[PDB]
């Protein structure tokens, strides 16, 4: 109760901080550019508005296709949103923190190791591989008998050295309602 | 004799009052041109032209008001003013974000001298999309209708998407890369509106050069 | 109808807030109405409309468009009501007859259906009443008729 | 007449249907055209009667 | 203040009364559909009281299919030279639109217009377009519009009993068709139209040769026999086709010759040699 | 100087909104219409007193003001689609002799488009109905388009052209309805020619029950069906269809009435194949010595289309040789090898009848 | 207490239920309500923010 | 006295009940509302199908 009466009791700033930006409403892209001043946007209401940008933003950090804030009485370009795709598929997509460290292996030697050079190494010392390119590989296949599937991969999440990565389980891609697999692999 | 420049300033100044309606040219909207006279039941008698909205309404105004009747056939993009439903200006071109634009490629890196063996088949595929270019004046004169399309295939490699796209650095041209699921979407009609788009903006970027892959899959 | 005076814009330092005699101040405002209505009290205000007579003209008013129902010799159209009084009016209360008919065998069944609903609870029907307007179109007929005998007869 | 034709004149009344009830007072109240909602009490009608 | 009624809104009624193109007379051959079409819709519309009278309760369910060869529509201008009713000519996808809240409306003014016209014939033209079943959304006023056929479906329960309508229905596929609309209770009647017979060939052959010129030289003998071997079809529209060929033609009236051409023009295929089996 | 002021009064005259689009249900009294915008909202209002009740009539288009929301000035119709049907272009004339074979099939539809347009009398004599709808199919040969569309500027008079594109309209299939515009302007811009190509896409058979705008096309159809099926006269519109092939029509079009007729293209005579060589050869420069029947007997089985290819390739492989006067040996060349080339991509060439 | 009676004010009474699209570390939330619409939500109150997420 | 209750039913049963499910659960769930209830199988007997 506490802390939910710390949180209550800031909503007397958030009121003041209430009035800007909460007209930001909603989310358009934009389509072509005739001038400098002017752009044609769209927004999803259907209504296709041409409305120039506010002074507090440069406009040349707009580009076709970026997604941008609205005042709705004027109409005018508020601010950018980077984000833009995709509703939950994305972050059921995404994994994060690490288990099975290498300690698992069962014995694989000539195997775990050119498999690491492969994708632990470049990212682990890329100027050495920069400095005597040549150049490091695409990536690789795994397959066989199940011991060991997939476990393999755990390795390279515990041994994952600083940003995380992601893992995609591959029956989502096809989908009732032919198309949506189209967006599906574009996005991510 | 220098009342005109009285005039001349009641000229700017309703031009001046042009510019609060000029701001800002809103709203797209669909056209559709119309001619008609209305007797009664003391004459009247002009044009009256129908106009579309994006919100999915359709109203009826006169004649714009300023740009007159010798542009164009009905279009849109037209630019209107809130519920004032008059058109300042019209508008181009066409439409919309990616589908306007497929995809800009400035230039590949690569170039015809990272390939070998291929002399006597690449000499085929510079052909078709050189000689277009530079000998129209001799083809006018030997009667050459040019080629096309040209269907590149082979597995890996071959590599044909590199030559083809390399080559396409050397001519200048515009280069469009299109990829053939793209005209498979969620919606229908898309890929139709699609390619109809594509070529638009290609009639308008003339010369260039559009590119894809995988047409067996969407031709099958 | 309804009425308007502009208020001056230049005075919004001072105070915009007459007046005297506030009576029909109070009626005029009234009722508020909506909002479109209440829009206007700013920079705007109302002014009281009253009519006046100019009696003796409002008189003859009245009688012109009064008249205007009654005949020119008025033994004119009442006589013609009387060459209707047997028309087709033999005809026109077979239609009141059907009418008394067809609306009552249906509100005979009424007083029953009110021993099963017990009693008056929604309802209606309808299929209702409506014999007023039969017995009042009756009653006109009756009356036109019974001037008959006072026309026809010298 | 007029007087509840002012009230009932500018929204005029709305048509709701409860999907689900809350302990805190307020009903969640659903409209066809348009998205969910939910109000609170309500005075006039008891809450295990909704 | 309500709707008079009826002004509408849609469709709208009438329009039939210039029309329709022709009698009866065109179409003798079928007489075994007729006899069921004519007792299922033109009896209970004259005389409502009769079928109380026998205790048998009319329905309002008349199901047409079969297509080729056509039949269906024609029948639709007949009853109209019949009998003096309100008619209804609508497309089955003509009252979708973009807007689902028309779709209810639409169906029940028809309904209203009828009942308040009545005596009154509906004729809707292909219903198996909408009876087909979608979940999506996109497909959701299609749902709803379906569901509005079941609101019809309802609305004709208020129909139940006697005044009044008439509903004839036809399809070119029955296989798309839900169970619940050939349902006994709403449709009770079930007419397929059945392939030309040589009953039906005769006369085929006199309604299509007394409206185009004859001659005494073409003989309707080996026209009954040799097609019947195999035909079936559309055997009215290759006599068209004589005509069609007699208007190739630079021609005064059309001969045997024609007729024979007009045979091996259009069409048959074989398929097969794998038919040595009989 | 002057003029400016003019164009300045005339905003003046911009002061004035526009107003909103509806079309006449019924009417009431005379004092109550019944309207509908083309949003789908309806409105019982009244009218000044410009307007007559009886030119008025139900469903007619009129524009309804923005508060009053009655009617001001009104218009017979519109139609945005169709202005752009009704700007195609055919060149020829010239192009419709170029074509070459066939002669016979040429000579069918010669008649049955141009004749019931210029003499139907005849018609009336005989008892015979003029044939409304025609079906011309390929690709076993081609020329299909070419050959209908020389006939739109031929013929002349008005011809209407639609892609198979226009169908489909996203959400709300409502291109059904346009059907039903296109045949109400058929109805008023009488005579008229339609085409239809690649019909197999928005004439399929729903075969298997499936997906979701598989059914929408379905509704298409029935516009299609229902209205030349009608309780309608398409006597002198004309209407001209093209597939791949005829597998996919249905027993509906493929039955008389919207498919009267049926003119399958062929494969290229040896005595035609001689007549399109020669009109290739016209534009070509050539050598003065020239023997057409060599590149006939080597040349069987081919497209006209196919021809032409291997014509303008054998032009094409006399710019390696740089020589402005080319004979015809360097073109049996470039014939021979790459016409059989084209054999080897000739794979599935066969279709169905 | 008074907060009680104070954050009452701010979202009655009439409010809308929607869906929680994506959240930007700028404290704005771009929700998703009926029919398509998208907005800028930042608040600091009652969330319980982290434990949302998307969806 | 019982309530009767019929299986798919096209098309009507699958949207009046729920979304999407198993189907066998959410109209068990409406059995459990009524009690006591009938199941019928209704139909799918046919020739076609043989
Ligand atoms: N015959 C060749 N000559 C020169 N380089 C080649 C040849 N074959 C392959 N390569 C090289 O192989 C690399 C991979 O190209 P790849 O063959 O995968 O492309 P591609 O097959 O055209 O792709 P796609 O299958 O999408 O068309 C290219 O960088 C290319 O330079
Ligand atoms: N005596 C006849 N027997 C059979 N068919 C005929 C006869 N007279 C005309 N027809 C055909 O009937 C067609 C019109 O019938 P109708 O309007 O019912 O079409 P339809 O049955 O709706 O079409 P479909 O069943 O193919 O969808 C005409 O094209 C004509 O060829
Ligand atoms: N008889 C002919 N005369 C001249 N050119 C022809 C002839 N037939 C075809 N062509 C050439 O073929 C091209 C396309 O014509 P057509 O409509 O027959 O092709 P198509 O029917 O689309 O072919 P496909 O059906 O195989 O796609 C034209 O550009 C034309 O130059």
């Amino acid at each position: 109760a506490p802390p939910a009466l710390w949180d209550l009791a800031a909503d007397k700033q958030t009121l003041q901080s209430e009035q800007p930006l909460q007209v930001a409403r909603c989310t358009k892209i934009i389509n072509a550019d005739s001038e400098d001043p002017k752009y044609i946007i769209n927004v999803k209401q259907f209504a296709k508005f041409v409305v120039d940008l506010s002074d507090q933003v440069a406009p040349t950090d707009i580009e076709e296709g970026m997604r941008v804030g609205v005042d709705r009485n004027k109409y005018q370009i508020h601010i950018p949103l980077p984000p833009k795709i995709d509703p939950t598929v994305t972050m059921m997509q995404v994994e994060e923190k690490p288990d099975v460290t290498y300690s698992d292996v069962g014995g694989c030697k000539e195997q775990i190791e050119k498999l690491r050079e492969v994708v632990e190494t470049p990212l682990l010392h890329p100027e050495r591989f920069v400095n005597l390119g040549i150049e490091p590989p695409k990536g690789v296949l795994l397959f066989g008998p199940p011991g060991t599937g997939k476990t393999l991969c755990a390795r390279a999440v515990a041994n994952r050295t600083d940003a995380c990565f992601i893992r995609v389980i591959g029956s989502e891609l096809v989908q009732k309602y032919v198309g949506e697999g189209a967006r599906m692999v574009r996005e991510l | 004799t220098h009342e005109l420049q009285a005039m001349k300033d009641k000229i700017k100044e309703n031009s001046e009052k042009i510019k609060v309606n000029k701001t800002l040219p809103y709203l797209v909207s669909n056209v559709i041109e119309l001619l008609d006279v209305d007797p009664n039941d003391s004459q009247r008698k002009g044009k009256c032209a129908v106009i579309k909205t994006s919100t999915r309404q359709t109203y009826f105004l006169p004649v714009i008001g300023l740009v007159d009747a010798e542009k164009l056939k009905p279009g849109d993009l037209v630019g209107v003013n809130k519920d004032s439903y008059l058109i300042l200006e019209t508008l181009p071109t066409e439409y919309d974000s990616r589908v306007k634009a497929m995809e800009v490629d400035e230039r590949p890196t690569e170039q015809y001298s990272d390939i070998g063996g291929l002399d006597k088949q690449i000499q085929e595929l510079v052909e078709a999309i050189v000689l277009p270019m530079n000998h129209k004046e001799k083809f006018e004169n030997l009667g050459i209708q040019p080629p096309k399309g040209v269907l590149m295939y082979g597995p890996p490699g071959t590599g044909k998407t590199l030559l083809a796209r390399a080559c396409a650095a050397q001519t200048k041209a515009t280069f469009l890369k299109l990829a053939g699921p793209q005209l498979v979407q969620m919606f229908i009609g898309d890929g139709a509106k699609l390619v109809r788009d594509a070529f638009a903006l290609a009639k308008e970027k003339a010369p260039s050069i559009i590119f894809i892959d995988e047409l067996d899959a969407i031709g099958t | 109808i309804d009425a308007f005076r502009l208020i001056n814009a230049n005075m919004m330092v001072l105070g915009h807030e007459p007046r005297q005699t506030t009576s029909n101040l109070g009626h005029l405002n009234k009722p508020s109405i909506q909002a479109l209505i209440h829009g206007l009290n700013r920079h705007y205000y109302s002014i009281t409309i009253n009519y006046r007579k100019n009696e003796l003209e409002q008189k003859m008013l009245l009688n012109l468009h009064k008249k205007s129902w009654m005949e020119g010799l008025t033994l004119q159209d009442y006589s013609e009501h009387c060459k209707h009084n047997e028309s087709v009016v033999k005809e026109m209360l077979e239609l009141a007859k059907n009418y008394n008919k067809a609306v009552e065998e249906e509100d005979k069944m009424t007083p029953e259906q009110l021993a099963i609903k017990n009693v008056g609870k929604q309802d209606p029907k309808r299929h209702l009443e409506e014999h007023v307007d039969v017995l009042m179109t009756s009653n006109i007929v009756q009356c036109l008729a019974a001037m008959l005998d006072t026309v026809v007869f010298k | 007449l007029r007087e509840e034709l002012q009230l009932l004149q500018e929204q005029g009344s709305y048509v709701g249907e409860v999907v689900r009830a809350m302990d805190k007072k307020k009903v969640l109240v659903k409209v066809h055209p348009e998205g969910k909602f939910v109000v609170d009490v309500d005075k006039n009608i008891d809450i295990n009667d909704v | 203040d309500v709707l008079p009624p009826e002004a509408d809104s849609s469709i709208m009624m009438l329009t039939s009364d210039q029309k329709p193109d022709v009698m009866y007379a065109d179409i003798g051959g079928m007489d075994i559909q007729k006899q069921e079409v004519r007792e299922a819709v033109e009896l209970p519309l004259t005389h409502f009281e009769l079928y109380k009278q026998i205790g048998i309760d009319p329905p309002r369910g008349v199901l047409m299919y079969g297509p080729p060869g056509c039949g269906k529509t024609m029948l639709a201008k007949a009853v109209a030279h019949h009998t003096t009713a309100a008619f209804i000519r609508v497309v089955g996808s003509e009252f979708v639109q973009k807007y689902l809240g028309e779709g209810p409306r639409m169906v029940r003014d028809v309904f209203r217009l009828a009942k308040e016209n009545a005596p009154a014939i509906i004729f809707i033209d292909e219903i198996d377009a909408i009876a087909t079943k979608r979940f999506d959304a996109q497909t959701g006023a299609d749902r709803e519009v379906q569901r509005i056929l079941l609101e019809l479906l309802n609305q004709m329960d208020g129909f139940d009993q006697n005044v009044n309508v008439k509903v004839i229905m036809a399809t070119n596929r029955a296989d798309t068709l839900d169970p619940a609309l050939l349902r006994p209770g709403r449709l009770d009647r079930k007419i397929e139209f059945p392939l030309p017979d040589r009953r039906q060939k005769r006369l085929i052959f006199s309604t299509i040769t007394s409206k185009m010129n004859l001659s005494e030289e073409v003989d309707l003998e080996d026209y009954v026999a040799r097609p019947d071997k195999i035909s079936g079809a559309d055997i009215n529209s290759i006599c068209q086709e004589s005509g069609m060929l007699a208007v190739r033609e630079n021609r005064y009236i059309v001969l045997a010759k024609d007729f024979e051409k007009a045979y091996k023009t259009v069409i048959k295929k074989d398929e097969q040699e794998h038919e040595f089996y009989k | 100087t002057k003029q400016y002021e003019k164009s300045e009064n005339d905003l003046k005259a911009l002061q004035s909104v526009g107003q909103i689009v509806g079309e006449v249900l019924k009417q009431l009294t005379e004092e109550k219409f019944i309207v509908k915008a083309t949003n789908g909202p309806r409105y019982v209002v009244g009218c000044r007193r410009q307007l007559d009740k009886s030119k008025l009539k139900p469903g007619t288009r009129v524009a309804l003001d923005m508060t009053t929301l009655t009617i001001m000035r009104y218009l017979p119709r519109e139609v945005d689609p169709l202005v752009y049907n009704m700007s195609h272009e055919d060149p020829g004339n010239v192009s419709y002799s170029e074509i070459g074979g066939l002669s016979e099939q040429i000579r069918e539809l010669r008649e049955v488009i141009e004749l019931p347009l210029t003499n139907p009398e005849l018609f009336q004599r005989v008892g015979i109905i003029p044939p409304k709808g025609c079906l011309l199919y390929g690709p076993p040969g081609t020329g299909k388009t070419l050959l209908a569309r020389a006939v739109a500027s031929q013929l002349d008079c008005n011809f209407l052209k639609v892609v198979s594109s226009s169908i489909v309209d996203k959400y709300i299939g409502e291109s059904a309805r346009l059907i039903r515009e296109m045949f109400n302007y058929a109805r008023d811009h009488q005579p008229c020619i339609i085409f239809m190509d690649e019909i197999d896409a928005i004439g399929g058979r729903r075969f298997s029950e499936g997906t979701s705008a598989d059914r929408e096309i379905q509704r298409t159809l029935m516009e299609l069906l229902n209205q030349m099926d009608g309780f309608d006269t398409l006597h002198r519109v004309k209407m001209i269809m093209a597939t791949n092939r005829p597998d996919t029509l249905d027993p509906a079009l493929l039955r008389p009435g919207r498919l009267d007729r049926k003119i399958h293209i062929d494969l290229p005579n040896e005595q035609a194949r001689l007549d399109i060589l020669k009109i290739h050869a016209g534009p070509i420069t050539k050598h003065g010595e020239i023997d057409y029947e060599a590149i006939v007997k080597l040349s069987d089985g081919f497209n006209g289309a196919d021809l032409r290819n291997v014509c303008t390739e054998a032009g094409m492989f006399a710019i390696r040789a740089d020589h402005d006067f080319v004979v015809q040996e360097d073109f049996m060349k470039a014939v021979r090898k790459v016409a059989d080339s084209k054999k080897l991509e000739s794979k599935l060439d066969y279709k169905p009848v | 207490e008074e907060e009680r009676s104070k954050v009452d004010d701010l979202r009655g009474t009439p409010m809308s239920v929607g869906t929680l699209e994506e959240i930007i570390d700028d404290n704005h939330a771009i929700v998703s309500t009926s029919v398509g619409s998208e907005h800028y939500v930042s608040i600091l109150s009652f969330v319980d923010k982290d434990l949302l997420e998307p969806g | 006295d019982c309530t009767f209750i019929r299986v798919s039913g096209s098309e009507l049963v699958q949207k009046f009940i729920g979304e999407g499910a198993r189907m066998v659960r959410e109209l068990f769930v409406m059995a459990r509302e009524h009690a006591p209830s009938i199941i019928f199988m209704d139909e799918i007997d046919s020739i076609g199908s043989s």
